[PDB]
């Protein structure tokens, strides 16, 4: 059975010819008698062997590349994922009910690509770039690969520009940066998308204010969501005007599993146009926990062996190569940036889940949203003891950095005494004074939905709480007390605070003067 | 002569050879690829087919693409020419400054040093960190593990170990960035231009650190081999140069994780929690090469990420046996604001021995761990009672241990860019005597949080001077303060007038450089001849 005597059998050893001389003139009239059932032989095209569950096994396709767009004869696109010795495993970009056994598969020649450019700015596309908003095809646009590698060490620079989100629980405690990847992680219905929508809405308020190059172009990637939630979100972005700077990639729950797998890469390539041209991008991978489930479906049906929670082994590389494309480029590459907000949903607060611990180790910061802080009135439900940021200083407002340093510090003294509030001894006026002030700082960070705050109005509202001017206010009406602090304080103190960037001591006098001129209705 | 691509499933390529298969661990080059694709032979499949792992992405690979054999494993440049350079997994310069001018390129695959060429001497590597140098002192020539989850401070701790030790070392260092963020690989590169550890241009040879980077965007073949690439540079400075080396490996966990991402595609059924069946011998094959021989020395500091703060996970639990020192960073210490967040009990070193560091350093180290374990057993009854009836013998062991938890914290030189206070270097004799006074009871005179974020014992003693000045402030509230306007304060309307005019061009900068090409509404495919045609109108 060894291959030495088996390849020796290539040499002729027949020693008789009473079949070779007989059937050679008998074979061609026998093949021609059944040639109605012969499909024509295939070499560089493809032919479907088996199709099912969104996976086509394709015979032929000799010269296809790995990860290459193929096209079936019914018009539906595919992607050659695992090139095996006798067939090609193709994931189907759509419904596999139009594919039969014996359909011709056509190689398109190109690796998978999406339209990128200024023409995508304002459109709702699917997970491959085709517009689903019903506004015609994409004009003023060009094609770019979805699998661009991340910029390396020599291409990047340090994250120094802020990119405020408009949520003062974020912008004071967990400051985002301009090329920073920050995770928004929490349970179901804890306000994950809210924190990300308030970031996109706040960029529209800032893009009509900054000189043409600090403008931030948002991309919302809606993976696995239902289609009516996405339409409920374009309606919010159009009535706000945020849809002028926003692209929306939406591979919904009815789409195929390779469309939801590819939509974070499709949306990142559209957001990489602004990073690679000197502009600034902001991408939200909403339900990145749903991309890994879509990628798990393809690999289990490509018969790749499962791992932790039946996920593929390379599911860390699924999210690490996606998020590392969010960078801040150097001056020789334009100076542009791209900051990512991936969203991971946990199950019953289990942070120790498999996909959850991967993206925590990939991203810079975390925004933890707990469902028990959500029902205590704290909205956004930010867990301050768990939400960290890698940049810390030099990526927030310099005026906020003076007044939020004594907020992150003084909220730690509030949590260290909350495990000592069942006895009620409250000795030596220390554990009771910080329990009165720390309760007045968590009510400061509470804010509404779809109404982000400018950073000059955030660094004045928390100026008024870490310092005096709110010491004799009840903890039930601080949320209405800032409407005195924002409106009744003379609004030219915000213009000089926005233009300076820090709280100058000439302005520290007027911020202490005009905060005594206001009458707070707390009584 | 050469081989051809038989099968591409993810990052794992099957290459078939018509006679003369390459060896296992040998390097293969793929001919005709867009970039330089390097395959390392993982196994022999059996029907004249080898199975490989790719060092770059396998997108674009064609079945039948020509693959040549280099006849050797992955060889990288080593020597003085790699100092002050950033290297790839395969030895390419990714710092965009010429080629790497290094002689005698070395294979990244060798076996461990033998049992006879092992050193047994134990000299203390003084760090400057008073939780490291007191409770789990490091060993020069030994192996240090910085355990801890995500966000507890492994990279900041390994950055303070660089500017304390690797700057005042004299010998060469090697940073091996294995599967980490490219942002912090750029932050390490840029602040070693400023500190002078890496010099560029004609003074390149005066550099003291070789960078080898295999970060998170790389495929799992490159992440699984870049820890051998940086170790090969450290093994050249140990063996041939005879020097003392500092090998900093950020997240050796990513070496074990990258071998797990290819393990099921190499045809291995999985072991426990989800790692490869070869988890203890792939990690043990790497860690035993990082030793101090009789030729030279390697002092290795390795960050070890524990998944979800679980020290019982088998990838950090396998690393514990390979380490002389162990710095377990805890999230519970970090959430109290204590930095570096070193667990004072869970951290262990081979140097914590009275025959090595002396019975005076040893007894104050065990005395701190005694009072800190007693505080951990008293916090059960404090939350039920209140700590007011403990008759001042257990209230003294609470008040002394709470001073010790603050005094184990320290400002770092690399952490002043996000904290504000400058870092402190504490000497070895200055922290043994500082922790003796809190233990024997010299410094109950000082308040409890005066020990927080200081250096020497003469800094807490002067922080209690500042803390009792500033609480003797805030006594006057009438006048002669900044809030009166007639001193130097302009009017709020005049202050607005010094705002410089910023302009807005209202066009968002999009019509100036873009090549808006035409995208076909039709789909365009290739026929049997390879020629571009429209899709045939037949379903
Ligand atoms: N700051 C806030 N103030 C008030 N309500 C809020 C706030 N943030 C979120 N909510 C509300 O909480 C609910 C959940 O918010 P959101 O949709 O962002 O959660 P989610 O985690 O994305 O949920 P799902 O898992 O259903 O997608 C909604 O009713 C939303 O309006
Ligand atoms: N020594 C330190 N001093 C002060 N803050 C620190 C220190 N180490 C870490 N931190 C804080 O905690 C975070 C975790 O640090 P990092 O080294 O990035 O952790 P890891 O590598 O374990 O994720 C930092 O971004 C910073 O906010
Ligand atoms: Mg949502
Ligand atoms: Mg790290």
């Amino acid at each position: 059975a060894d291959a030495k005597a088996l390849d020796e059998l290539r040499k002729p050893k027949f020693s008789s010819k009473y079949l070779i001389q007989h059937v050679s003139q008998k074979l061609i009239p026998a093949v021609k008698e059944w040639e109605k059932s012969y499909q024509p032989p295939v070499i560089h095209l493809g032919r479907v062997l088996s199709v099912g569950d969104g996976i086509a096994r394709v015979y032929g396709l000799k010269s296809v590349q790995a990860g290459e767009l193929v096209c079936f004869d019914s018009g539906v696109k595919g992607m050659a994922l695992n090139l095996q010795a006798d067939h090609v495993g193709v994931v189907v970009f759509g419904n596999d009910s139009v594919i039969h056994q014996g359909d011709l598969v056509y190689r398109t020649g190109q690796i998978v690509n999406v339209p990128i450019g200024p023409g995508t700015l304002g459109r709702v596309t699917d997970g491959l770039g085709q517009p689903i908003d019903g506004k015609g095809p994409l004009t003023n646009v060009r094609s770019s690969l979805v699998e661009v590698k991340a910029p390396g060490i020599i291409a990047r620079q340090s994250v120094r520009e802020p990119l405020f989100t408009g949520v003062k629980a974020v912008d004071a405690l967990v400051p985002i940066g301009r090329g920073q990847r920050e995770l928004i992680i929490g349970d179901r219905q804890t306000g994950k998308t809210a924190v990300a929508i308030d970031a996109i809405i706040h960029q529209k308020n800032c893009n009509e204010q900054v000189p043409k190059a600090q403008r931030v172009y948002c991309v919302y990637v809606a993976v696995g969501q239902k289609r009516s939630t996405v339409a409920q979100l374009v309606k919010l972005f159009t009535q706000t005007g945020a849809m002028r700077y926003t692209i929306m990639v939406s591979a919904t729950a009815s789409d195929a599993a390779p469309l939801q797998f590819l939509a974070p890469y499709s949306g990142c390539a559209m957001a990489e146009y602004f990073r690679d041209t000197g502009k600034h991008g902001l991408i939200i991978y909403d339900d990145l926990s749903k991309q890994s489930v879509a990628y798990r479906q393809m690999s289990l049906l490509l018969r790749r062996p499962p791992g932790r929670e039946a996920f593929p082994g390379d599911v860390f590389y699924l999210h690490s190569r996606l998020l590392e494309r969010a960078a801040k480029l150097s001056k020789e590459l334009g100076g542009g940036s791209l900051t990512a907000f991936p969203v991971i949903e946990t199950q019953a607060g289990d942070v120790s889940a498999y996909i959850a611990t991967n993206v925590i180790s990939i991203t810079d910061g975390q925004i933890f949203l707990e469902t028990e802080l959500f029902y205590k009135g704290i909205r956004p439900a930010l867990n301050v003891g768990l939400s960290v940021s890698r940049v810390g200083s030099a990526a927030q407002f310099p005026g906020m950095k003076q007044v939020a340093g004594t907020l992150k510090l003084e909220l730690a003294q509030y949590r260290e005494v909350a495990a000592f509030a069942q006895f009620g001894s409250d000795l030596d006026a220390a554990t009771q004074y910080v329990l009165e002030r720390g309760a007045r700082l968590t009510e400061m960070l509470k804010q509404k939905q779809f109404a982000p705050i400018p950073i000059e109005r955030q660094t004045v509202a928390v100026y008024a709480a870490t310092k005096g001017f709110l010491d004799k206010v009840r903890v039930q009406d601080i949320v209405a007390a800032e409407e005195a602090v924002i409106s009744q304080v003379n609004p030219a103190v915000f213009k000089i605070l926005k233009a300076n960037g820090k709280i100058t001591p000439a302005l520290d006098a007027h911020l202490k003067a005009e905060l005594r001129k206001v009458k707070l209705p707390g009584a | 002569d050469a081989g051809y691509v038989s099968q591409v499933i993810g990052p794992v390529v099957d290459v078939r050879f018509d006679g003369e298969l390459p060896s296992i661990l040998s390097s293969l080059e793929v001919e005709g690829h867009s970039v330089r694709l390097v395959l390392e032979v993982a196994q022999h499949m059996g029907d004249n087919t080898v199975r490989c792992i790719a060092m770059d992405s396998t997108d674009g690979l064609v079945r039948g693409q020509k693959v040549v054999d280099t006849g050797s494993p992955i060889k990288v440049p080593v020597g003085r020419g790699t100092l002050g350079r950033i290297m790839n997994v395969i030895g390419e310069p990714v710092d965009e400054q010429g080629p790497i001018d290094a002689a005698d390129i070395w294979s990244i695959h060798r076996e461990a040093p033998e049992f006879t060429e092992q050193s047994t001497e134990q000299e203390i590597l003084v760090t400057g960190i008073k939780v490291v140098d007191l409770l789990a002192p490091y060993q020069r020539g030994g192996k240090i593990g910085l355990f801890g989850g995500a966000g507890v401070g492994k990279t900041v701790l390994i950055m303070e170990l660089i500017n304390n030790v690797a700057k005042a070392h004299g010998g060469f260092s090697v940073f091996a960035g294995v599967g980490e963020r490219t942002r912090e690989g750029n932050d390490l590169y840029r602040e070693m231009i400023e500190s002078g550890v890496i010099k560029l241009g004609a003074e390149r040879g005066n550099s003291k650190c070789t960078l080898v980077y295999g970060q998170m965007n790389e495929p799992p073949g490159a992440r699984a081999r870049v820890a051998l690439t940086g170790l090969t540079v450290a093994e050249y400075f140990r063996d041939i140069e005879g020097q003392d080396v500092l090998l900093f490996v950020d997240n050796i966990f990513r070496f074990t994780q990258a071998n797990s991402e290819v393990s099921a595609l190499l045809g291995r059924i999985p072991s426990a929690v989800g790692y490869q069946p070869t988890l203890a011998t792939d990690l043990g094959g790497l860690q035993e090469r990082i030793t101090t021989t009789t030729k030279g020395s390697i002092t290795s500091v390795q960050a070890v990420y524990v998944p979800a703060d679980d020290l019982t996970d088998p990838a950090p639990a396998t690393t514990f046996a390979h380490l002389d020192a162990t710095t377990v960073l805890s999230r519970s210490i970090a959430e109290l604001g204590i930095y570096p967040a070193v667990d004072p009990l869970d951290s262990t070193s081979r140097m914590l021995n009275p025959n090595v560091i002396g019975a005076e350093h040893y007894n104050v180290a065990r005395g701190v761990q005694k009072v800190l374990q007693d505080y951990k057993n008293l916090q059960d009854i404090i939350a039920i009672l209140g700590m007011d009836e403990l008759s001042e013998e257990d209230k003294l062991t609470v008040a002394r241990a709470r001073k010790i938890q603050r005094f184990l914290s320290q400002p770092f030189q690399v952490a002043e860019v996000f904290t504000g206070t400058p870092g402190k270097y504490v000497d070895l004799a200055d922290t043994i005597s500082g922790f003796q006074g809190v233990l024997t009871g010299k410094y109950d005179d000082l308040p409890e949080m005066a020990f927080y974020m200081v250096g020497d014992i003469k800094e807490v003693k002067e922080k209690a001077d500042k803390m009792a000045k500033d609480i003797a402030s805030r006594k006057e509230a009438d006048n002669k303060k900044v809030s009166e306007e007639l001193k130097d304060i302009p009017s709020l309307d005049k202050l607005v007038s010094e705002i410089k005019e910023v302009v807005i061009e209202e066009d968002d900068g999009l019509e100036e450089d873009f090549k808006a090409e035409a995208l076909s509404s039709e789909t365009v495919v290739l026929n049997e001849e390879g020629k571009s045609v429209p899709l045939p109108k037949k379903n």
